[PDB]
């Protein structure tokens, strides 16, 4: 579409202008924008180490997967072009996924309207094609022009690549394609361990699309679930075994996954793990790290229980929970679930506490660089200031996500029982 | 350099014995600038570049004061684990142009 092309052009131009600006070096070194598993300097360092005959996983600077090193061995040049293309590809995938999802949900709404399953007078809550016309465009616009995404791609972080993988998983899941969805979910789990939680939303959406009732007594559900699980596990096993042969050693598995799961760096971030484990008694370190990494995988099952028939909202909430409670969170990770906000903007009337939470999130984001500079360079602040900013930012994120969840539940209840 | 030394053989009775102690007195003051010996051909200094508590550089200056002779040097650096180094940023610039170490 013409507006999509215009948005893509604007985003690419802004990214290129910031690439050629003098702020590229400043952005590239931001702790909020880059992470120990996603910095570009570490990609360059791990590529340079291979030229010396030293395995890049023998040090403590390089923590990226062999696929990234293979991609950037050939594409060490045109890196900014690579990252701009990945951002544009993520926008395109999200656009088409949401465009198909709108049609699917409109067909469902028409079905329950014909069956008169809704309340007698819920005309205001009824979704119309006019209101859904520009939702796919706004989804791609909330991602391309998000300051978080612009910073994350100007800094040349692989977070953009992992976001592209998740977006393509969403697109393939929405467009059937169980095979391609499994491959893309395996690729997303390869880069970061946490995206494996999206297996349940993907399976639920595939079952709903193929019209298999999700019942314990049902056998078609078990057959399809087994096929999808085997496909996912095989695609992950094949990727692991193949990428073993790049350096003919298994040392990448520690340096990536043990790093993700054990949090050895303790380097400042927007997350909640950096200080908790810097200021921590060693008696309970193992117990608390186990609890904190359980926290991410904790909500997938109870969320599947409540949201069995609403798998896309379940996937959005899961992406948000991953981005919030990841071991090494990034504003780029946060920006992936803020691309879904235009989808759920029909829930606005039931949204409490939206202005305050948006203001808090904006304040925390703008205050991250200022308090980081005061702590690190000015020297007039402690780590306590940055810790407080991370606490407030994550509380705002959590309350915003729970607020959208509450609005969704309110709309479902009103549709089922009757709005006054 | 050709250096002249004065030897005080303590094993010689004709120099020191039980009847007297030895107290060597040397007259030395800082020589004027004209009489100062030439600076040694090799000396080095080390320092930290930058400010803040996030990033920096460990810079080493290696001085070759010989007017016409160039000699190899062997630099050994041992940096603790908390100062994470990036070897792709290692630059050796002599006389304003890049220098390629013979063995790294
Ligand atoms: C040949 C085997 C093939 C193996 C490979 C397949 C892999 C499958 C893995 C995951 C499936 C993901 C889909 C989850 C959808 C859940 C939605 C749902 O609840 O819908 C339910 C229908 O129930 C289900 O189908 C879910 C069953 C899944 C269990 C699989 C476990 C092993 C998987 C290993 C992972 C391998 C993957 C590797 C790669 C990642 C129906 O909900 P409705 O809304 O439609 O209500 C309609 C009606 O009312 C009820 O009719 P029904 O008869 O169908 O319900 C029976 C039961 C359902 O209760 C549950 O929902 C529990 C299952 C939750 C899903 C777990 C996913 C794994 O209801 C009852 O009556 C029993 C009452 C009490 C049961 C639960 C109470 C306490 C909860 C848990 C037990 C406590 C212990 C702690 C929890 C740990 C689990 C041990
Ligand atoms: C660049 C380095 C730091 C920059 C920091 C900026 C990053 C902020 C990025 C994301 C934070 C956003 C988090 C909440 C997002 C809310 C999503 C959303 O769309 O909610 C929308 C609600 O929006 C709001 O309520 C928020 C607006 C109120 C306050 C924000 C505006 C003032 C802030 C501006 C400050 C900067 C101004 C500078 C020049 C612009 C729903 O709208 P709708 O549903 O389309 O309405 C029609 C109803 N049918
Ligand atoms: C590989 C996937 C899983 C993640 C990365 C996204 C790719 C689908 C994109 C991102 C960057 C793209 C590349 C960006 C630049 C180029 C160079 C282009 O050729 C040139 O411009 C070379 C000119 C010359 O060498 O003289 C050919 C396409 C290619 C390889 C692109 C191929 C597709 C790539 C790898
Ligand atoms: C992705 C899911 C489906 C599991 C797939 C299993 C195998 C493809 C991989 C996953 C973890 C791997 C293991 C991870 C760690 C090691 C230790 C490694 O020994 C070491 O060099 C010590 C490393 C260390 O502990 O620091 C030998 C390979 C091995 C057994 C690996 C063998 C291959 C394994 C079992
Ligand atoms: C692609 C996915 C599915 C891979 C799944 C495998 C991981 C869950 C495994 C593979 C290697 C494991 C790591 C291998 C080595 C260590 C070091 C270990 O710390 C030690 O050095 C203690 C050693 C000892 O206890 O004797 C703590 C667990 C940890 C991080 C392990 C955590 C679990 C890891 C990441
Ligand atoms: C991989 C997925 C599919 C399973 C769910 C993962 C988490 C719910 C839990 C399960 C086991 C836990 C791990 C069990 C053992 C260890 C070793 C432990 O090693 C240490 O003691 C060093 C870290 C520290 O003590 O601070 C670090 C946490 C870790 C990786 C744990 C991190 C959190 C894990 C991965
Ligand atoms: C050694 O001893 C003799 C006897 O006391 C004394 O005359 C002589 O001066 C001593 N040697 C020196 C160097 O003074």
């Amino acid at each position: 579409a013409a507006p999509l092309v215009l948005v893509l052009v604007v985003a690419v131009t802004v990214r290129a202008a910031l690439f050629r600006s003098s702020l590229a070096e400043f952005i590239s070194e931001r702790v909020e924008v880059v992470s120990p598993l996603s910095s570009w300097k570490r990609v360059v360092e791990g590529l340079s180490l291979l030229d010396l005959g030293v395995s890049p996983y023998s040090g403590a600077v390089f923590h990226e997967t062999p696929l990234i090193i293979y991609l950037f061995h050939f594409l060490i040049d045109y890196a900014e072009l690579v990252f701009m293309i990945t951002d544009a590809l993520t926008a395109i995938a999200l656009y088409f996924a949401i465009q198909d999802f709108n049609k699917v949900v409109f067909k469902k709404q028409k079905l329950l309207l014909e069956l008169d399953q809704y309340a007698p007078d819920v005309a205001e809550l009824i979704r119309t094609p006019m209101e859904m016309r520009y939702i796919p465009l706004k989804v791609a616009l909330f991602y391309l022009l998000n300051p978080y995404t612009i910073l994350s791609c100007v800094a040349k972080s692989t977070c953009a690549i992992n976001n592209t993988l998740i977006a393509f998983f969403i697109l393939t899941t929405i467009k059937g394609s169980a095979f391609l969805s499994a491959i893309f979910l395996a690729l997303a789990t390869y880069q970061s361990l946490y995206p494996l939680t999206l297996f349940v939303p993907g399976l639920l959406y595939l079952l709903q699309r193929q019209y298999i009732p999700v019942k314990m007594k049902s056998k078609a559900f078990w057959i399809f679930s087994w096929e999808y699980a085997m496909m996912y596990v095989g695609s992950l096993v094949v990727i692991i075994c193949l990428s073993f042969f790049l350096l003919s050693s298994w040392d990448f598995i520690p340096a990536v996954y043990g790093f993700i799961l054990s949090v050895p760096d303790l380097t400042p971030n927007i997350g909640l793990f950096w200080y908790f484990f810097a200021e921590m008694f060693e008696h309970f370190s193992l117990f608390f790290v186990c609890v904190f990494q359980i926290n991410v995988f904790f909500y997938t099952i109870p969320l599947a229980i409540k949201l069995k028939e609403h798998p896309i909202f379940f996937m959005f909430i899961q992406i948000a929970v991953i981005a919030i409670f990841k071991s090494y969170p990034t504003v780029g990770d946060v920006a992936l679930y803020m691309a879904f906000f235009p989808v759920w903007n029909h829930l606005y009337r039931f949204l409490r506490n939206i202005f305050v939470l948006t203001c808090i999130i904006i304040v925390c984001s703008l205050l991250f660089p200022v308090l980081w500079h005061l702590w690190i360079y000015a020297g007039s602040a402690n780590s306590n200031f940055f810790y407080a900013i991370t606490l407030t930012f994550n509380v705002g994120q959590i309350l915003l996500i729970s607020d959208y969840f509450y609005a969704f539940l309110r709309r479902e209840y009103y549709l089922t029982h009757g709005l006054y | 350099t050709r250096k002249t030394y004065a030897i005080y053989d303590l094993l010689d009775t004709a120099m020191i014995n039980n009847s007297r102690n030895l107290n060597i007195q040397l007259k030395w003051k800082r020589p004027p600038e004209n009489e100062a010996p030439p600076v040694p051909f090799l000396h080095a200094q080390r320092y930290v570049s930058g400010y803040g508590l996030q990033k920096g550089e460990l810079s080493t200056l290696l001085y070759n004061t010989h007017p016409y002779r160039a000699f190899p040097v062997l630099l050994l650096d041992t940096v603790p684990w908390y100062l994470r180094l990036y070897v792709h940023t290692l630059t050796i610039t002599s006389k304003g142009k890049e220098n390629k170490p013979s063995y790294i």
